[PDB]
């Protein structure tokens, strides 16, 4: 994907790691696999980590997500056979400006 | 690279003017000062002066302040010096000297040097093939040679086969003989290799436009 | 002037001015020099090396693995028009890229021991070509490693294949690494491909304080 | 002026042992805390090179070169020596204008007694067609000191030294004898007896003009 826009754009995937080398035939049929992104800056090639670890919301398998930021004439090229989280909507970062995250159990007001 | 390519050799009639430039290449050129630097033929280094290009500013040694001056091509990225007035004193050689950092500084490059010649006599060299006795042989290895005599001024160029061969090779400093200059080469070579191999003496005087060679020829005896 | 650290210390051949660099107080760089990683790729811990720099004075440059001994691979062919020299393209001076010679990359086996006083700055590198085929044309081996040891260091890098938008013409990426090696210690290269090579690494002379000054300026004052 | 003295004026030095050249400041070369003393080589036949900056470091310069001193004396100190170390090696300080320079010391490197390669030469039939030279060359030798003697008939010129060969160490020596056609014309047996300390009996090449 070549971002294409005039705004940095941010891009969430991710892989999934198996609990077994069963798992892993019954949802990808390649035993071995990898996930390669590339970007004018990013380089990187993951592989899934099987292993069987205690269950967490029933499952026991583990999805490990990445993002970057794709710069505006860049472009971001994925190449996997397996395991792969793949993105289908990105954030093109429209207004930077001074902003925060607030750790608050509070909710809205009305107010001004 | 930081090259610094300087001018030609030269010849000034005592009472002339020279004028050697020095050519800047490879850094800013307005970014550190420029130098001269006198060596009184194999003796001592005298400093001359110092200008700095970016806006031109001299600084002079006091021997040097009236017979020099140190000027710059700022688009030629190119240092001139100008020596006035000449004597058998100014005849020696001139580097072009980048120095690092101001007042206080080292100087790091060193250009070739241009070497003044400063004499009244006029532009003139002749060249000798070296051929061993024809009853006398130097047992494993066979010394050639070729002889320069009378030139003016300084200095030649001296190869042996075009300079493919630079190995065994001599050539002498040359020496003053009835108000001319004259020197010699000695190439050594493996016995076997000569008569059978190609000698040839290249011989080259800028000076005169002069481009001379010498095949060596064993003793027709 | 326009060159960057890694162009600096890696050699970019547009950063000829630096080949030996004399003794120095502080370090200016401008904020994004040209001259960077002529051949595109990435600098491990970059940060950290530059903060070394900041502690240091001199750098004496010594050739630690002569290009000359490389007498089973080829060491002249490891060039690019990403590096170009005089026009002519070229690579990184103090470091080797080693390719295949009459098909064949052998097992590279090269040791060298610190003998000097100082720490030692020692550079090297892997390449990550764009597909198998590449990878064949450059190092005969398809799967290949590079494995750094040293008392303190130990490292198995494996080439990372994938298909990159191309960067000045390339789409290959070089990964650089560094370490510092102690005064009587050792570092172990092993590789059979994609490696590329020191030539030349730098003893650190003079420690000091200083600093890598961000200015775009360039005066002969004091 | 600081006027700076080196000495010794020449030094000659064993192979792989320790050159120690010396410099005298007339006053101190020192402050700022630092020596503005520098060390230049000028190997012959070339124009000096930068060895050592602000008296103690060293400027692709082997560390065979040992900066030191401070204040008003220093040394270099070329430890071991190698062959490629035939130069004159010059101190000059930056502390204060006019920059001023060492007289500067010339290194020799003492080598194996080497014999000289001896061999004559008649002069040029082009160059007859009014002069006559006869050349001699003395190459590759040790120690410098050599005596050239020429002979005519038995009865007893212009010469020129290289420097010392950077790469073996050895000397070279031409001799030149330049007479007119017919001063040359009126004898036979032209020689060229060179004694050296090498050989105890001095070494002969000869050549007779008629042949
Ligand atoms: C992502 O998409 C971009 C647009 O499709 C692309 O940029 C394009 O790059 C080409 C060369 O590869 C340029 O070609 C010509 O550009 C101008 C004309 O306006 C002139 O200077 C020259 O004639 C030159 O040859 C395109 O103009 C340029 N297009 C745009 C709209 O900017 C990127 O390179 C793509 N990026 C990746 C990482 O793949
Ligand atoms: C690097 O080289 C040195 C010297 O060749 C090694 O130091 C020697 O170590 C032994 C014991 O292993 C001592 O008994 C010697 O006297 C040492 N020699 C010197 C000159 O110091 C050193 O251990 C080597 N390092 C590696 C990592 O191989």
């Amino acid at each position: 994907y070549n971002n294409t826009n005039q705004e940095d754009l941010l891009v969430l995937w991710g892989i999934h790691h198996p609990n077994d080398a069963a798992e892993q035939t019954k949802l990808y049929q390649n035993p071995t696999t990898y996930i390669s992104v590339g970007t004018s800056t990013l380089n990187q090639r993951l592989v899934p980590e099987i292993a069987t670890r205690p269950k967490v919301n029933g499952q026991s398998g583990r999805m490990e997500f990445f993002w970057t930021i794709l710069k505006p004439n860049d472009a971001i090229n994925f190449e996997s056979n397996g395991n792969f989280i793949a993105p289908e909507y990105a954030y093109k970062i429209v207004k930077k400006g001074d902003s925060a995250i607030m750790k608050s159990e509070l909710e809205y007001g009305n107010c001004n | 690279e930081v090259h610094l390519q300087q001018s030609g050799p030269e010849l000034v009639k005592p009472g002339a003017s020279v004028k050697m430039s020095c050519k800047t290449s490879g850094y800013t050129f307005t970014e550190y000062t420029i130098h001269w630097m006198k060596q009184s033929h194999g003796k001592s280094l005298e400093w001359i002066g110092g200008i700095f290009p970016n806006n031109g500013d001299t600084t002079y040694n006091q021997k040097f302040k009236v017979r020099a001056t140190l000027t710059v091509g700022r688009s030629s990225s190119t240092a001139y010096m100008d020596l006035r007035s000449l004597t058998s004193e100014d005849s020696a050689v001139y580097y072009c000297v980048r120095n690092y950092g101001s007042s206080y500084g080292y100087f790091d490059v060193w250009g070739a040097g241009t070497t003044v010649t400063v004499s009244s006599a006029k532009t003139t060299p002749s060249v000798y093939p070296l051929a061993p006795g024809s009853a006398a042989q130097t047992n494993s290895m066979v010394t050639l040679g070729c002889l320069v005599k009378g030139y003016f001024p300084e200095p030649v160029t001296v190869t042996w086969n075009s300079g493919s061969l630079s190995s065994g090779v001599h050539t002498f400093p040359a020496v003053l003989q009835s108000d001319l200059y004259t020197l010699s080469s000695s190439v050594t070579v493996p016995s076997s290799t000569w008569p059978s191999e190609t000698v040839t003496c290249n011989v080259a005087h800028p000076a005169s436009s002069t481009k001379v060679d010498k095949k060596i020829v064993p003793r027709d005896c | 002037r326009d060159c960057s650290v890694a162009g600096w210390l890696l050699g970019n051949p547009m950063c000829d001015e630096f080949i030996n660099v004399p003794e120095w107080s502080y370090i200016v760089e401008k904020a994004s020099p040209a001259n960077d990683l002529c051949y595109p790729g990435d600098f491990n811990d970059y940060e950290e090396l530059k903060h070394l720099l900041s502690r240091t004075n001199h750098f004496e440059k010594i050739q630690i693995i002569p290009k000359s001994s490389w007498s089973n691979h080829d060491a002249s062919s490891g060039v690019s028009s990403a590096c170009p020299y005089h026009g002519r393209s070229s690579f990184f001076r103090n470091v080797v890229w080693l390719i295949k010679k009459n098909s064949a990359y052998p097992t590279i086996k090269r040791s060298y021991n610190n003998t000097n006083q100082e720490d030692l700055l020692v550079l090297w590198g892997i390449h990550h070509p764009n597909d198998a085929a590449e990878q064949t044309k450059l190092y005969q081996n398809p799967t290949t490693y590079i494995s750094v040891g040293t008392s303190t260091l130990n490292q198995r890098l494996v080439p990372e294949i994938a298909t990159r938008p191309k960067v000045n013409g390339q789409s290959g990426r070089m990964e650089f690494f560094w370490t510092i090696l102690k005064p009587n210690d050792a570092i172990n290269f092993e590789s059979n491909g994609n490696f590329i090579a020191p030539e030349y690494a730098y003893k650190i002379v003079k420690k000091g304080d200083s600093a890598i000054m961000k200015s775009e300026l360039e005066g002969n004052c004091n | 002026d600081i006027v700076l003295t080196q000495s010794p004026g020449s030094l000659t030095v064993s192979l792989g042992q320790r050159a120690t050249i010396s410099c005298r400041a007339s006053e101190s070369v020192d402050n700022f805390g630092k020596s503005f003393m520098h060390w230049y080589q000028q190997k012959p036949g070339q124009s000096p090179k930068l060895l050592i900056y602000r008296a103690s470091n060293r400027e692709g310069i082997p560390a065979r070169f040992n900066g030191s001193g401070s204040g008003t004396d220093f040394a270099l100190t070329i430890n071991p020596v190698e062959a490629d170390d035939v130069a004159t090696y010059f101190c000059q300080q930056s502390n204060e204008d006019p920059r001023t320079f060492g007289g500067g010391t010339k290194l020799e490197i003492k080598r194996a007694d080497a014999a000289p390669t001896v061999s004559i030469f008649p002069p040029s039939s082009e160059q007859l067609t009014g002069g006559a030279s006869v050349v001699c060359f003395l190459n590759n030798f040790y120690p410098k000191d050599i005596n050239v003697k020429w002979k005519i008939d038995g009865s007893e010129v212009l010469n020129s030294w290289t420097d010392q060969d950077s790469k073996d160490s050895t000397y070279s020596m031409s001799s030149t004898l330049t007479l007119t056609k017919d001063e040359y014309e009126r004898h036979n047996s032209y020689t060229c007896e060179a004694t050296h300390k090498t050989s105890t009996s001095p070494i002969v090449k000869s050549f007779n003009r008629n042949e």
